[PDB]
């Protein structure tokens, strides 16, 4: 429920403390399909000129 | 440590530098990097264990259209030099504290590969003026020194890393204030709209903009994934093409 | 005819072209890394300080950028246009730029989710599978299998992309092209819209920001009645207000009995909370509260509105279309060159006056 | 009720009447007189609210070809003063006794301006036989004159409506029975249809009808606002506008 | 040439144009609305009380109808045209009234769909909604929204009408407003659809018009499970269905025991009951509630179904569109100039008809 | 069972059979005739259940130029009967057993009603042996004669399935591993598929291939219904017309 | 003389519904025609004579239609019996030479939109509202596809029986083509629809589920018990100690501090899940239903199955494949009863997907 200051693949990198932290919250199967998605999706991107 | 084991951890960083852009070999990935690291300096199981545990978070880091990368390649190498330089690898220091580190020093890397490849085009521009004259021998060697300039771009910021000494780098990177922190959370959670300004502004017309509009006004239905959206756009696109199609024909 | 390249001088560009990237500049994208592929047949064609030689490497001096992978097809389309130049044949500098840029976009695009995002997140899941057990298989069999798909890939299209060469020049003149670019402009532009809309999280929540809080209602939020000491009421019936302004409510046990009969607020028998402050909450009690949560009825006794919140209520994305326009004008007024790294830099500046003043 | 109450309300419901023949600002529409109304008046939470419920009553009530619409200004601005009088805000009698008393003020707003705009030729025959001696402070004048009768029409009867005790006023308002009051509420959640109606029955076509069913169909979706389907709207029509152009010239 | 009105006075015109309604007349539509708006150029012009100044104004005694937004552009042309004719020009004089007359047909043609029927139901709509939530932003959000957009019409085509001349009969002619008039018929027609399906509830709950409530399941709602004196247990594997037709189950209490292992319903150890009854509900049966509530299972052990129901599975908003479509009829053939108002008085019988008969 | 229960199955079964060719009343489709054997046979609701998971398989089953449907009549009306006799209808049973064996009874049916149709070629041969005499009602009565006898096609074997005691056919069902059960019961979702892609089959051209995608991509709105999204294809559908037809 | 009324046509129309039932397999849907029209020719010729006979024989011959579309043959052979019968000079044969060069493209018009299109969508309409076994949705079946019958049949009898001959200038060509296009794109889209709602083979499972990872310690609902009883709240940090833990405030959820110790087993306090939660009344329950409205999880370790990955890809994605794999399959085996063969593999197929544990 706290900030998500960066978030990988699998899990987020939090404050906490003092001391930085990262907690893995996916499966990397699931982690595996939500990159295949997120690449998907944004494949409909791009596809022009580029310059 | 062993002479022949800095030597080997120096070049093994410099290859990796070389490939956090060449992106051919997969050298700077962190599941080889790291294991090959701790290959060098003695202990497998620690090298192994933090290229397999930031492999899992390396995925979908790839640069796309100019869009750079969080830069694996620094943050593999120095996690690893951290990891080696402190005898702790009880797979708990290892995710704890190593990780975040790999993280920040990845942002660190990003900013680094940016200013070198900001840089690389005054190597570029000479590139073309030596080619002018027409020598083989001149774009070849002002490809070289780029590339080698950006392989030290890992290589130089290395050996500080493994030298000071183990302790100053954990405990500076987790002196960082809150302030930095979310501002630049909230800055790079904004920053996606500048990367696609270009690629909105190159291709846009009165006859596409409509679809731009259309877009941003059906996205908000959570229901349809991305994939789903994509699918929708290529047969709207589709649809389009065949109507205009059949007027181009009469 | 002469000038025909062998098996070995492909192979040669095929390994120069190993790094396609390397030179990677922000104004003219992966642009060295084409004329460090085609070195070895261009050298076999012309020797240095030619004339022909210097407009031929001159030429290859353009923007250039795309997925190294898929790139191969594109080298060997180019080589087998050398060579047909190299012999005479009519083919002016124009065919072989709008040749390189047919195909510079496209392939790129469905190259960079079928590489970077399909068949790297694989083999990288299964490599990082195989290391959680400490043994030496995983990096050498991550290498084996990623160099063996890429270097099969690349050897084949590249000569692929060979044979098989001005027949896809015609295929491009043939006015497929002014469809394919299109179709991909068209569905660009849509998941751009769409990426703009989900993409961009600009929460406006803070610790400011918070329009004031209004008290409500006195039902329109979770909660029961509580008469004196303990008990938990039911409004009734209404039987109609009394004249000095005060309206007589029907007071009813969670029994479907009547009791009290009187009127509502401090005054009255029974005056409305929320759960926080009542105990020994009983089952009929729960089960009330879950038909009102469940019925979207409100939560908090003071509801507080934030500027997401109103900005929603206009449309959501709001920010985000505003921040993309803003951009878009930016980019549009020529504020000298380097324009994007000063947007990008303005832009985290922004962002964390933003968060120390309390806005996100 | 102080009497800059009064006199806010008085010079509120004076611009309203203004605007319902020069029609520029608005001020006569219920969404903004009602709750600008309220505004002056105390409370303004059911003040908008009402002037909300009601502007979508008085929709397609503009007047067109010498046809004098159902003047929604004097229905707002009345049933405002009504409610404003009547302390009771329950957001059930607000849509049960006053959307049908806007209505019924509404015809006597209309039947009160087509006399005072027949009367109107008059104060235009003097206009004329001022101008007949060549000046135009005689002209302006008389176009002030004008105007301020238009005003007067609204604000003598928001005035007298005012005056009235409020105990006569909160007496009878309580009187009624309530389930005509609940009927009349329920009855006026559904009037909102004949406002449309006639813009519907304006705009009609073959060509045109399955848009109609498009949004109907499409409206369920909560996720998209009323300013998102606006855009949705537009977006539709010009794409379908290049299509035709593009089909009528391929 | 001299004459020649400056920045302020063009401002000056527009806002008092206006005020270009406000003698409405059944004889002369808004004649000397036009005089007004025209009122500082004769000012600066001539002194009144001379010939010329005289003429000038009594130029303006005709019939002027258009609609009040698009009046700019005939400003702005009569202001030019007075402009030559006060610099010793031989333009004719009745030139100024047939493009008047000319100009008034078509454009108000236009407007009246695009003004009254087309942006004003857009902004109103907007506004509407905006205020349901009791909220500030609706009514000063609607004032900004439409001034701002008259505002720039206004004074955007007020410059473009002066600056060009009689030359916008060309800049529009024939066939350019009918895309327009497409496209803005083709948005009201769209948005209409939205409001209706939107905004016409007539809920059918009432006292009557229920269909009659089915007595559920066994589990699909939300509940536990009750062996006589108090504890919660869980159904478990089958041991066999006996030969009367019923089945041995499993009873297992929050601890993974299992004891008494009857037969599900009534006589056996345990049965289901809703939440109404249940007593001490601290522990995992509060996390068991929560998930099933989370599951979507219904909380009422009877499923009641109304006629609202019914509708909307068949699809939401039906009633509305037939009683849109009824509506349309009874104005396409009724042909009454009062018509719209027996429709109103007669709807709202008919909704008190249903109320007290139970539907509504 | 009552015998009211017996003679309104009947004669359910004989409109079955009847409009298993004539095909206008739809009393035969499943959604229908299940539906009424629910209302005939006491248990109502499971009826207008299974009629409705049947219906998906229903879809496409229509026959087309001598090409004879799998008779949607005879497996609805079996398996109905079928529910009513055995006393388990708990959605799983339903989908598990009861569909398969429809399935198979709609081949058996396909097989019977193509002999019928053979059959009938003989008493259309005294049908015209009769009108060569030109008698209106010779021509008439063989026309209801072959109605008759093919409402019999399917009146009897409902019959001879309902003559045969509950507990023989409830032990039956009982016997049925529960695996197996359970496994069809994950696969009557499944078998809707070929149904449809029947109909996909039958129309498909590039031109007209990417409304399917369209279709599919727009259905996970679950707050557009069945009826708003058919609303939605006609307007697309003349959205689509009018602009190609104005080129 | 001879002009027949509306109960006339009225009888035709009932007597036409029976147009299928004498089907044969050499000259199909042949004596349903003759049932259809008999009532004109009783009108119009006695029993037994030879005129009669003739008639009986006209209709003998070959006529295979669409049984919907019919109505506009029936009118058009209607009046061109009318015709016949008041000594007009037509020849015999204009009646079959009519009737045998237009069922080709009436069939080939009502196959698709009535079998295809019209009943598909009907059906499952039907079926989605029936799904909740509701009486609704068999009559809405019933009611709208007779209506649609009748209302189809009245109109096209006198579209046909008004007109004449010119029927097949009235329908020609192109006209129809639009209709069959129209019909299609409805169908397939309306099929596309189908695919994606009705096929659930959803993959929980016994099997199938990721393993499940630990997460974290406050990203759940839950609450922070402490050692004997009672609920606390996190308050702030009073410096981390030198072993690399940090003591925080325990506050009460009255406002005030008590405990000050480190979080975690051996801590005052830590974190737990509402099932091992005891005397849970209070303020308590207020913040458990705030914290799941909030969108958290309820069990500790979340559990992924691989229908829920599947959705986050594309709802339908093996729905899909499936109908592709059929589609595919059926364009190659090119055989006469394959649909029963791949459905029974497909229950094969959903046996051993069970068994298996996946589904
Ligand atoms: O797609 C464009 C292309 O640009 C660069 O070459 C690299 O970042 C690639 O990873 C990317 O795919
Ligand atoms: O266009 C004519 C014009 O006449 C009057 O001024 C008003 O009714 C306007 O609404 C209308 O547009
Ligand atoms: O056009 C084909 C049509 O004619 C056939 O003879 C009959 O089987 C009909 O059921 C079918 O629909």
């Amino acid at each position: 429920h706290e900030y998500h200051l960066m978030n990988g693949a699998n899990g987020y990198l939090t404050r906490v403390n003092g001391k930085y932290v990262y907690r893995v919250t996916k499966d990397p199967v699931s982690a595996v399909f939500g990159v295949i998605s997120n690449g998907w999706g944004s494949a409909g991107a791009g596809f022009g000129p580029q310059h | 440590m062993s002479i022949i084991s800095i030597i080997l951890v120096l070049i093994f960083a410099f290859l990796a530098g070389l490939e956090g852009i060449l992106d051919q070999w997969q050298f700077h990935q962190p599941i080889i990097a790291c294991s090959l690291i701790g290959i060098a300096t003695g202990h497998m199981a620690a090298g192994i264990i933090l290229g397999g545990s930031l492999q899992m978070i390396a995925l979908g880091w790839a640069n796309v259209g100019a869009a750079v990368a969080p830069d694996a390649a620094l943050a593999s190498v120095a996690s690893a030099i951290l990891m080696v330089q402190g005898g702790n690898f009880d797979l708990t220091h290892i995710t704890g504290v190593i990780v975040p580190a790999a993280i920040l020093l990845a942002t660190a890397g990003l900013v680094l590969t940016t200013l070198v490849r900001f840089l690389s085009v005054g190597i570029v521009h000479l590139a073309d003026a030596a080619a002018e004259k027409g020598s083989y021998s001149g774009v070849a060697g002002w490809h070289m020194f780029a590339l080698l300039l950006q392989g030290l771009r890992i290589a130089i910021p290395a050996a500080i890393i493994l030298a000071i000494p183990a302790e100053t780098v954990t405990a500076a990177l987790n002196a960082i204030p809150d302030w930095v922190s979310k501002g630049l959370a909230v800055g790079g959670g904004m920053v996606v709209v500048v990367g696609y300004a270009m690629v909105i502004n190159l291709m846009a017309t009165k006859e596409l903009w409509p679809f731009f509009f259309l877009g941003f006004v059906l996205a908000p239905l959570s229901s349809i994934t991305l994939i789903g959206m994509g699918i929708l756009g290529v047969v709207i696109a589709l649809i389009y093409l065949n109507l205009s199609n059949t007027a181009g024909n009469g | 005819k002469k000038f025909s390249l062998s098996k070995n001088t492909r192979l040669s560009v095929m390994f120069r072209s190993m790094f396609l990237q390397g030179s990677w500049n922000y104004e003219r994208m992966q642009n060295l890394g084409f004329l460090y592929s085609i070195i070895p047949a261009l050298k076999q064609f012309y020797k240095p300080g030619s004339e022909e030689a210097k407009e031929a490497l001159k030429r290859h001096m353009e923007f250039f950028n795309t997925h190294p992978y898929v790139a191969a097809p594109i080298v060997g389309v180019t080589l087998a246009l050398e060579e047909e130049i190299a012999n005479g044949v009519e083919i002016d500098e124009a065919a072989i730029q709008g040749v390189k840029v047919g195909m510079m976009g496209p392939l790129a695009g469905i190259g960079d989710p079928v590489f970077w995002f399909t068949v790297r997140p694989i083999v990288g899941a299964i490599a990082a599978s195989l290391a959680t057990g400490g043994s030496i298989i995983a990096p050498i069999f991550f290498f084996v299998v990623w160099n063996a798909i890429r270097i099969a890939f690349l050897w084949y299209t590249q000569e692929f992309g060979y044979k098989q060469g001005t027949a896809i020049t015609s295929d491009l003149g043939g006015g497929m092209l002014q469809q394919i670019t299109k179709g991909a402009s068209i569905l660009g532009m849509f998941i751009l819209g769409v990426l703009i809309q989900r993409w961009v999280n600009i929460s406006f929540t803070g610790p400011n920001a918070m329009l004031p809080s209004k008290p409500l209602a006195d039902g329109a939020y979770v909660g029961e009645w509580i008469d004196k000491a303990g008990k938990v009421v039911v409004q009734g019936a209404q039987t109609g207000t009394t004249g000095d302004g005060v309206a007589k409510f029907d007071w009813l046990d969670q029994a479907g009995n009547g009791v009290g009969n009187g009127v509502a607020g401090q005054g009255g028998f029974a005056h409305y909370v929320t759960v926080d402050q009542l105990n020994t909450v009983d089952g009929s009690t729960l089960h009330n509260i879950l038909g009102q949560v469940s019925s979207g009825l409100g939560l908090s006794p003071e509801q507080t509105q934030s500027l997401q919140d109103v900005f929603n209520s206009l449309i959501p994305g709001f920010i985000a279309l505003l921040l993309t326009f803003l951009v878009l004008w930016i980019l549009r007024k020529w504020k000298n060159k380097n324009a994007p790294l000063f947007i990008i830099i303005g832009m985290f500046v922004l962002g964390i006056v933003l968060h120390v003043a309390g806005l996100a």
